[PDB]
């Protein structure tokens, strides 16, 4: 049984996996840094 | 907690603290402490 996709890949740069990075860019979401959705 | 100790730490929320901090600053995604 072949887990690679799900399993974190090392080399890529956030810990999260394939499958874990695709469905964060999916969601249009990503609030970088919070020193203050409008 | 006042039943140890009577000294305490500040924080403030939103700012870039380096410049409008109004010792022993530190910079926080969070704010200054
Ligand atoms: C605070 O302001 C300085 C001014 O250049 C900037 O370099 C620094 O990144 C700022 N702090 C944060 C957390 O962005």
């Amino acid at each position: 049984f072949n887990f690679s996709q799900i399993l974190p890949d090392p080399s890529k740069p956030s810990k999260r996996s394939f499958i874990e990075d695709l469905l964060f860019n999916k969601v249009t979401l990503a609030d970088a840094g919070f020193i203050k959705d409008l | 907690g006042t039943n140890t100790s009577n000294q305490v730490a500040v924080l403030y929320q939103g700012v870039n603290c380096t410049e409008v901090p109004v010792s022993n600053v530190f910079q926080t995604r969070a704010g200054c402490l």
